[PDB]
RNA sequence: GUUCACCACGGUGUGGUUGAUGACUGGGGUGAAGUCGUAACAAGGUAGCCGUAGGGGAACCUGCGGCUGGAUC
RNA sequence: GCAAGCGUUAAUCGGAAUUACUGGGCGUAAAGGGAGCGUAGGUGGCUCGAUAAGUCAGAUGUGAAAUCCCCGGGCUUAACCUGGGAACUGCAUCUGAUACUGUUGAGCUAGAGUAUGUGAGAGGAAGGUAGAAUUCCAGGUGUAGCGGUGAAAUGCGUAGAGAUCUGGAGGAAUACCGAUGGCGAAGGCAGCCUUCUGGCAUAAUACUGACACUGAGGCUCGAAAGCGUGGGUAGCAAACAGGAUUAGAUACCCUGGUAGUCCACGCCGUAAACGAUGUCUACUAGUCGUUGGGUCCGGACUUAGUGACGCAGCUAACGCAAUAAGUA
RNA sequence: AAACUGAAGAGUUUGAUCAUGGCUCAGAUUGAACGCU
RNA sequence: GGGAGAAGGUACGCUGUUGAUGGUGAUAGGCUCCUUGAGCUUUCGACAGUCGCAGAUACCAGGCUGCUGCAACUG
């Protein structure tokens, strides 16, 4: 990466998206539970973990 | 090809000085003669790419010398290309 | 092609010093001779003489120094290459090894040391760092 | 006042760009006491891989050219 | 451990040298474009002058205040408020300097080229031709097998095979030489001869006088397979048919076999297109081969390649090491 | 007089190692929300 | 090549003024030539007015799109 190449093209820092899109950059968000169920974990662990499918005011389910 | 005799004829015609054989004028004239003579070879041998590579290099060298001569003295360049039909 | 004459001269000095050569010769120029004169005056090389050869040519010959087995020039790096030139003001010249080294500065008053340019209150092209 | 000019709303037609949805369909992933084989790793039991073509339930196979990132020689 | 707060979530920078300007890499970890020619652009030899655009310095004007930082001052302290500075890396205009870059005048030959003589080469293109061999066709001799495999079988043969001898047709490739040998930008290029033709290597003299390097886009060329059209078609052989092996065997092995392989003209534009190593410069212990030259006295030196080692240096290590992956 | 003072790493690929390389963490900040107080 | 006149729009009469323009050539000047151009005639426009429900006013004179089967098409 020569000086001429850096001035012509540049450096590029791609921007990582948020891991919590449904909050829409909010601390919390209100929803209604559309389902309250249990599920089994990944390979090392075993349990009946309690999950709820919830539709938020942000339009995500 | 071009014989020694006609190569020397071109040299003598385009001598800027005595027995110089190295100025842009004589170089460009000799390249022009060689290209115009090789046109005969490449009309009968179209798939001679290995020879065409060298002819293209001749064209490139003549273009470099013509641009250098134009940037050096424009009267000489406009005279030379008028003599050679370029 | 060769497009850095100062960098070529510095690389010649560096390579000869790594090879424990007594003296290094190169095609001479006035800028090269000035840089060699600054090196001599700084005490990094023993001497630098220009021998005028034929065909309007000249050879710059530099006698190198070695102290306690090691080379006197610990490091010599070009700073302002042709592809990126560096010019600094009087209070912006980089210090080399806290001042125990030399930053070769080509100023309007000639090519001098970074400390000389600071004393003169002057700036210019920072061409090399020699320590 | 009348009339013409300019012009906002509004209308008409024909396209462009783009979001959501769509029977069905393609590959991608995840999931366990599954089915069929065993392709790769050792010379992996026909050395492997690359481009390309043909063929095949499926890993793949075969031709041509190439590579060593191949044992043994 | 914090404390009238303490945790969690969201969000930004940091740590992250993890986009590296400061400040990273690309042989094998991700990463050199298949190769070249070249446009814009970037960069660029020596000497004497001019110029002062860049650059450097100075002056002047401005860069609001607040904020930040420094020195103080006022709230009981602090937060807060406040006086003066410093700073605001900036811009503009003048003045000065000319080392470097930029623009220019002149000159120089060391980079790059030209003319002239020799030399090597599977460099390219178009024709022609030779000899071994295979296959087929037709005959002579001859008789019961041949062929194939780890074994077999399919297949061929009593309509006479296979073997042997003699004639004919046809296509393709060019044994030995043959060589980490040569030539070519790569891709590639081997019988021999001619014609057309490119580059290179080498000696000396004369000449031009920076004409250079690299190169986004662009263009050209670019194995094999494949595609179009028209030919050709011996061998080989995808597909395909059969025989084996196997539990199966859409394979490996066997017998056959069409496209293709060959030619002409066009496409295609891809390969582990590899040295997994961009091009071009300069510099840095040495030793031994080899190809084409050159100069000396069978040796010595020097050149352009092409190889094997091996210091320093570099590398995660492997290793590279003047044909660098060293120093720039 | 002064404005001129500033730079830490850890865990996690392996039987183990070095490298590469991502992910994660310790900091600071907020017009914040939420939970407990 | 086309599809395509795809689809779909706008103008269009008369009167006056006015710009340009092709042809033919009287008339003068030097079976012919050149310049000039009377008269006649051609083609585009511009501006201003004007009447009606309506100006391609009558006769004359394509309807047009979307999906899909078949056959290449003219014959």
């Amino acid at each position: 990466a020569t000086t001429n190449q850096l001035i012509r093209k540049g450096r590029k820092t791609i921007k990582e998206k948020s891991k919590v899109p449904a909050l829409q950059a909010c601390p919390q968000r209100r929803g209604v539970c559309t389902r309250v169920y249990t599920t089994t974990p990944k390979k090392p662990n075993s349990a009946m973990r309690k999950v709820c499918r919830v539709r938020l005011t942000s339009g995500y389910e | 090809m071009l014989t020694n005799s006609d190569r020397e004829q071109i040299i003598a015609q385009y001598q800027r000085g005595e027995n110089d054989t190295g100025s842009p004028e004589v170089q460009v004239a000799l390249l022009s003669a060689r290209i115009n003579d090789l046109q005969n070879h490449f009309k009968a041998h179209k798939a001679d790419h290995h020879s065409r590579r060298g002819l293209i290099r001749m064209v490139n060298t003549r273009r470099k010398l013509l641009d250098y001569l134009k940037g050096k003295d424009l009267g000489r360049y406009t005279t030379l290309i008028s003599q050679l039909g370029l | 092609s060769m497009q850095d004459t100062v960098g070529d001269m510095l690389t010649r000095i560096r390579n000869a010093q790594m090879a424990n050569k007594v003296s290094v010769a190169m095609p001479s120029s006035k800028l090269r001779k000035s840089i060699a004169d600054l090196l001599v005056s700084e005490g990094y090389v023993a001497s630098a003489v220009v021998n005028a050869e034929e065909n309007n040519k000249a050879t710059l010959s530099i006698e190198l120094k070695y102290f306690e087995g090691k080379a006197v020039i610990e490091t010599i790096q070009r700073f302002s290459r042709p592809g990126l030139r560096q010019h600094r003001g009087k209070d912006a010249i980089p210090t080399v090894k806290q001042g125990m080294g030399v930053a070769i500065v080509s100023t309007s008053q000639g090519i001098m040391s970074d400390r000389a340019a600071r004393a003169a209150g002057i700036g210019g092209e920072v061409v090399a760092f020699v320590a």
